[PDB]
């Protein structure tokens, strides 16, 4: 039904019509998250190194 | 070898679909949540639709139709036929409904508005809600819904029934429908009337075993007495409305059946088909319909998940196969339905 | 250049490790000499994943040959590929294992594993990135069996963060005579189990029956097993070795294969099956789809259809229509799901390379991380609890030094492993 | 004029901007070595295509791009490639090894080893930016790089720059091309992480294409050359806005006030239309009614779902070539009455708008039929939810048995980032059940 906002150009044009109305962390816990990440890593590496030198 | 699984153990229908299939040789049933089916037969609810026809090598079909539920509960099937325009509140043959919510959208306004010129025409003024009960006073069903808790359906009952006689009693009508991937509508020629076993009781109400018709509610309270479990077939009632009436069942009666099921079917089909979808559905459905004293039809409900009568199953349950499973599943290497089809010019 | 540091140990593992070198030098268009003389830039484009450069554009495989006997390795080397190896890559002792697990792993293997490991050191410090390792090894004998072992051991703790991958050749009794193989087996797959990430079972049982009852071979050799052998080589390696999408390295093959630590152990399987003679007629789509997958084409010994596939990878190599390939292998999924896991969706993965292998316009090799490997641990167990739960043969071992307390841990953790499979078998 | 900076990381996103920066220049005929006859201001401008593109003083145009990847093989088909002289090599970023298809392996372990490096980059590129509006990032959800990477830098990037806009193209898991049987873990993975971080997000699920490809330009077995000339064109049509003269979705922002009334529910699906071979002999152009109609059939759309059982709360329509709006209002006209579209209750039933004249371009020798007119649709829909059922359960049975998740475990993650995960998409399948549906 209702056509609005026509916004003619060269390129083209535009418009809406309508037919009917209604009814973050920080630089520090990232650098963290990420570090005791690379913890566990390290220490799953040693527990193995460990076994091996038994 | 085709394959396929179940998920609703208490189906009658679909226990003797399984046994069907597994009985050609040409069908193994998997473990139910084994995805590489080429036929899920559904469970009731929530029906995990959005992961069909994401199996690649599979064609998928399953026997339900997403979206029928909308004609399939009653607070729905009053709200389609209302705003739908191909149904329209101008609408002949549903019975005057509205719907109802407990006070814990809604339209009690206009029920009294309607109720309150049978108060000032005095004429029947009896209605009937959605465990259900019938009155002729509004403020008894309204805090009667109240005191439930459900959304609700308030209809206008139907007086003048068609009675059966020797009896003078009450039935409705149960016709099968199956309609398949393509959207061809089909009729089982086997409808059942589903009987009162007592005199229909014009002036008291509360007695029930007279006024609602159900298989049950008759054989838990004369069970029997005219016909075997209070069902009556097509053969019977066609003599009957010949000796009796002087009429026939196709013209008094099934032209109108067959009129109301297109009709319902082909609103939904755009909401509903499968088309140019990348599963395939079919949905067996029971039309429930009332008949009244001038032999007018009415419709009363639609049933998603029905169930047969007894006599029945064996030829229905072979007539689903056919049609709706082996016309996307072919073998190596009479009919039960009468197609629905009308294509008028105007 | 990301690269793989090839071993190969004992008797076995240095004649199937051989053809391997034959084989792949060949799809890649290398010569004895170690000159490229190939037609095609599809050969060359990984090249660096097994082999080094070197002045005078040659490319020398990147590959450790080592056994307590220098037996084998003088057959290496007056072989025909003999001299494409890096002379100094030649680590061999004197004296044998003589069969014996505990020589490899313990007494005379400790006196040249530093050697061995000086040789794999300086290969790994010229990688650009290395991935890991494959060995090659029999597990019934000694040196293979026990050094290759105790070599995987010392190589996880210097490089913890590589792949390690293997190729183990499983005894049977239809092959050979001896009778302690089921304990050096044992004790080599209580090692398999905790530093491996993935080990091809290669079952002589399986070569034998393949050459004797299928490829109608009455007087089987080792170069027919090891026909078998280099061509299920050169097919789980092809998505190493050539431009790919899927499994194009050892640790992405991981991921896929493994669900669960342990269960890294692979039903290798080939189609068409051949003996060293002229096949005629290229294989369909179709039917190489069905041959990979049958019982009679696995390379370990045991009936698929007792078991589940956890994962599967499937390679196909030829020209052919990548339409046909993906509808029989959906065919093959679609037709016998109940026996793959389905608590893993989409667990078979397919590969086309165009480069066939020699000799064969198409062929297709399967690779089944299945529970009904466990078949072969219980034949392996069983054999070895007869003779352990009278201690038999057990003072060949003690006289090295171990204690009876290793075996028992040994078949403990095998049955452990078995138990695990028929865990998920039924899960 | 507000610039956009484009990142593209994995092979996924990598590969598929390639085609897409390819298509931009033919589409701005800016020729392979970068240089533009047309742009007549040598070494500078504020014109609509150098949001996309800067300039030298020597009349070169280059991306405000930047690629990653973990592994170099890719990356160097660029720096070797047709486009090489395009870009800079600081914006072309490698590692030695990827991430093996584990979401953790890209995110914690060797993301840590490069992002240092890779925001040292995209600065570079903002400091160029006299009005930076924000980010346009692509990658797969089921690559160890797309997935961990991804989320990581999206993560870095709303510390960096706050105030700033950050859309996704994201490349949805299909067994028929995935590399992966870990790729729905990886997927729930970084849709967790990334969906605080992400203003609006465009799925493409690679089965949907792969389809398009197979049933409409009549190809027996799709590459990605196949499918990213595809995604290209949707992707081209989707950013036109941005690079040329108009008034509908010409800030990031706007995508997000136009398609994105509420921020978790920021998933718009993408219907195309007409995809059309180059090797049909015979070819009748459809009418603005015809692509418009197609619009609402799921076989045209991006990911395959169905919008009739679900609501709409947004819904633009992109068009290219020769359309007028009578055309278009006549045919949303007759499509109102023959279909099912029900928005939500505190939405208008609307449309958005927008014509842009020049017709598609065309990638020479390419699948794509060069056609008069072509529309892209972008609806906010529940029914995109369908594709998050679909990855849940399958996330659900692996997970049941945790099967894989030692791979992840071992690179330092936490198993209980799974399940938690995992509850964040329960919530946001409910979000899209509550919006969606009545009774
Ligand atoms: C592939 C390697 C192989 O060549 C495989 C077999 C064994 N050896 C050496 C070759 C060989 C074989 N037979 C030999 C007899 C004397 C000297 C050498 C051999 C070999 C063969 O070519 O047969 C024609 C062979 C051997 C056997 C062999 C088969 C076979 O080649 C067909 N058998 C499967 C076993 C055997 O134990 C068995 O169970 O056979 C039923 C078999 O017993 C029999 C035939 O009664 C036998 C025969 C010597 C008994 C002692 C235990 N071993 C274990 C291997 C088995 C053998 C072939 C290595
Ligand atoms: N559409 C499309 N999808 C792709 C492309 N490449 C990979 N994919 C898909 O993305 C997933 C694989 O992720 P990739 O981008 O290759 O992974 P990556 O980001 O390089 O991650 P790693 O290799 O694990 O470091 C699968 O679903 C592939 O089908 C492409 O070029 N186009
Ligand atoms: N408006 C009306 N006029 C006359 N009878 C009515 C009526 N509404 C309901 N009934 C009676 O009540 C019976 C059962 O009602 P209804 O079909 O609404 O409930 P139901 O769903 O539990 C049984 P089914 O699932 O088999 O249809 C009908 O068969 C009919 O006899
Ligand atoms: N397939 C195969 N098996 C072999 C080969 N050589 C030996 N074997 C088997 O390996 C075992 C003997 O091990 P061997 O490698 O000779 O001992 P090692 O030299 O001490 O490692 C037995 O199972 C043999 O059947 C071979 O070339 N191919
Ligand atoms: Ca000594
Ligand atoms: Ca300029
Ligand atoms: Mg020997
Ligand atoms: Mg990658």
């Amino acid at each position: 039904m209702e056509v609005i906002e026509l916004n003619k150009c060269t390129s083209g044009q535009s418009f809406e019509v309508i037919l009917k109305p209604p009814s973050d962390p920080s630089l520090e816990e990232i650098q963290k998250k990420l570090e005791a990440a690379e913890e566990r890593r390290k220490y799953q590496e040693a527990e193995l190194l460990k076994h091996l030198a038994e | 070898m085709y394959t396929f699984v179940v998920r609703d153990e208490n189906s009658s229908v679909y226990a003797e679909v399984s046994r069907l299939l597994l009985a050609t040789g040409q069908w193994k049933r998997l473990r139910k949540d084994n995805p590489r089916f080429n036929l899920m037969l559904g469970e009731r609810n929530r029906l995990p639709f959005g992961r069909l026809g994401h199996e690649p090598g599979l064609v998928q079909l399953v026997n339900y139709y997403r979206g029928a539920d909308k004609l399939c509960r009653k607070a729905s099937l009053v709200k389609l036929i209302k705003t739908s325009p191909e149904l329209s509140e101008s609408c002949t043959w549903f019975p005057e409904s509205y719907v109802i919510y407990p006070t814990n959208t809604d339209e009690r306004e206009v029920f009294l508005a309607a109720y309150n010129r049978r108060r000032e025409g005095r004429e029947g003024n009896v209605w009937i809600a959605k465990g259900i009960l019938i009155s002729s006073e509004a403020s008894e069903l309204l805090d009667f819904i109240d005191e439930q808790g459900q959304v609700h359906v308030i209809q206008k009952y139907l007086e003048k029934p068609l009675l059966l006689e020797p009896g003078h009693r009450k039935f409705d009508i149960r016709s099968w429908v199956l309609v398949d991937h393509l959207y061809n509508i089909y009729l089982y020629r086997e409808g059942v009337l589903r009987t009162s076993s007592e005199p229909y009781n014009s002036a008291n109400f509360q007695d029930k075993t007279c006024h609602l018709t159900n298989h049950c509610i008759q054989k838990e309270y004369n069970y029997g007495r005219y016909e075997e479990g209070n069902e009556m077939f097509f053969e019977e009632f066609n003599q009957y409305l010949m000796d009796a009436l002087n009429t026939t069942l196709e013209n008094s009666i099934l032209l109108q059946i067959k009129h109301i099921i297109r009709s319902c079917l082909m609103c939904i089909e755009p909401a509903i088909s499968t088309k140019h979808l990348h599963y395939q559905s079919f949905q067996l459905f029971g039309f429930d319909f009332m008949v009244d004293e001038e032999l007018k039809v009415w419709l009363i409900e639609v049933n998603g998940a029905p169930a047969c009568a007894q006599k029945l199953y064996a030829e229905l349950c072979q007539g689903i196969v056919d049609v709706a499973i082996s016309s996307v599943f072919p073998l190596a290497d009479t009919s039960i339905f009468i197609k629905l089809h009308h294509h008028h010019h105007h | 250049m990301r690269e793989i540091v090839h071993i190969q140990a004992g008797q076995c593992g240095n004649q199937i490790g051989a053809k391997f070198w034959e084989v792949i030098s060949d799809e890649h268009g290398i010569d004895p000499t170690g000159s490229y003389h190939g037609d095609s830039d599809l050969q060359l484009e990984r090249i660096n994943v097994y082999y080094n450069e070197a002045a005078g554009n040659k490319y020398v495989p990147r590959a450790i040959l080592v056994d307590l006997e220098p037996g084998t390795m003088d057959s290496v080397r007056s072989g025909p590929f003999g001299q494409i190896f890096r002379p100094d890559n030649f680590v061999f002792g004197q004296s044998g294992a003589g069969n014996n697990w505990a020589k490899g792993h313990y007494t005379e293997g400790a006196e040249l594993v530093d050697s061995v490991l000086d040789v794999v050191r300086k290969e790994s410090e010229s990688c650009d990135c290395l991935q890991g390792f494959q060995l090659t090894h029999s597990l019934g004998g000694g040196t293979g069996s026990g050094m290759g072992t105790l070599l995987i051991s010392k190589i996880r703790e210097e490089y913890p963060d590589r792949i390690m991958n293997t190729f183990s050749v499983v005894p049977s009794p239809k092959v050979s005579d001896t009778v302690v193989e089921p304990y050096n087996a044992t004790l080599s797959v209580h090692q398999l189990v905790e530093n491996t990430d993935e080990t091809y079972c290669i079952d002589n049982e399986a070569l034998y029956d393949i050459c004797f009852r299928t490829l109608k071979l009455t007087t089987p050799t080792y170069g027919d097993l090891n026909h078998l052998v280099s061509a299920t080589m050169s097919g789980v390696t092809t998505c190493l070795r050539f431009p790919g999408q899927l499994n194009a390295d050892l640790r992405k093959l991981a991921v896929n294969m493994v669900p669960f630590p342990r269960l890294h152990f692979f039903m290798p399987g080939f189609a068409p099956l051949t003996s060293r003679s002229q096949q005629y007629r290229a294989l369909t789509v179709p039917e190489l789809t069905q041959q990979m997958f049958d019982a009679k084409n696995m390379m370990a010994a045991c009936d698929p259809r007792h078991g589940r596939y956890l994962t599967v990878a499937a390679v196909f190599r030829g020209r052919m229509s990548m339409k046909e390939v993906d509808e029989q292998m959906l065919n093959v999924q679609n037709k016998n799901s109940s026996y793959f896991v389905e608590w893993i969706p989409n667990n078979v993965k397919t590969a086309v390379c165009d480069i066939p292998p020699r000799g064969l316009k198409m062929s297709a090799t399967f690779i089944g991380n299945s529970t009904a490997i466990q078949e072969l641990f219980k034949r392996i167990s069983e054999q070895f609890t007869a003779m352990f739960r009278r201690k038999a043969f057990l003072h060949w071992y003690t006289g090295e030094g171990m204690d009876e307390m290793e075996f028992t841990e040994a078949e403990s953790n095998m049955n452990d492993l078995v138990s695990e499979y028929q865990q998920y078998q039924d899960a | 004029m507000r610039e956009c900076i484009s990142i593209h990381v994995g092979q996924a996103g990598v590969q598929i901007g390639n085609a897409c920066w390819e298509l931009y220049c033919l589409e701005h005929g800016i020729q392979p070595d970068g240089q533009m006859p047309s742009d007549k201001t040598i070494g500078g401008g504020d014109d609509s295509f150098n949001t996309f593109f800067s300039e030298t003083g020597a009349g070169k145009h280059v991306p405000r791009a930047v690629f990653v990847d973990l592994e170099p093989t890719v990356i160097d088909e660029v720096r070797t490639g047709t486009y090489r002289q395009l870009f800079h090599p600081e914006q072309l970023i490698t590692g030695k090894e990827d991430a093996a298809n584990n979401y953790a392996r890209g995110h914690y372990t060797i993301g840590k080893e490069i992002i240092d490096l890779v925001l040292d980059r995209i600065r570079k590129l903002a400091d160029q930016c006299t009005g930076l509006q924000g980010f346009l990032v692509f990658h797969s959800f089921g690559g160890g790089t797309g997935s961990g990477f991804t989320s990581l830098l999206m993560e870095r990037l709303s510390v960096d720059y706050g105030k700033k806009s950050k859309l996704e193209f994201s490349i949805y898991p299909a067994p028929q091309v995935s590399t992966a049987v870990v790729e729905p873990y990886n997927s729930i993975l970084t849709t967790h992480t990334t969906l605080e971080h992400s203003d609006c997000a465009f799925m493409v699920d690679n089965e949907a294409i792969y389809d398009i490809c197979r049933r409409n330009l009549d190809i027996e077995r799709p590459t990605y050359t196949n499918l990213n000339r595809l995604i290209s064109q949707i992707v081209s049509s989707i950013t036109a806005s941005l690079r040329f003269d108009g008034a509908l979705n010409v800030d990031l922002t706007e995508f997000q006030t136009n398609l994105v009334p509420y921020p978790r529910i920021h998933f718009p699906l993408a219907t195309y239309a007409p995809v059309i071979s180059a090797e049909k002999a015979y070819h009748e152009q459809l009418s603005v009614a015809e692509i418009t109609n197609a619009c609402f059939e799921p076989a045209n759309q991006m990911v395959k779902c169905d919008p009739r059982h679900g609501k709409y709360m947004a819904c633009c329509l992109l068009y290219r070539g020769d359309v007028v709006p009578k055309d278009v209002n006549a045919a949303i006209a007759t499509i109102k009455t023959k279909r099912s579209i029900q928005f939500v209750d505190w939405c208008p039933t609307g449309f958005k708008v927008g014509i842009n004249y020049q017709p598609p371009t065309v990638v020479p020798g390419g699948d794509l039929a060069k056609v008069q007119r072509a529309v892209c649709m972008l609806s906010n829909t529940t029914a995109i939810a369908e594709a998050w059922a679909r990855l849940d359960h399958k996330f659900d049975l692996m997970y049941a048995k945790r099967a894989f998740v030692h791979w992840y475990v071992g690179e330092g993650m936490e198993e209980g980032e799974f399940s938690e995960a995992r509850e964040d998409m329960a919530a946001l399948e409910k979000d899209y059940e509550e919006v969606g549906v009545d009774s």
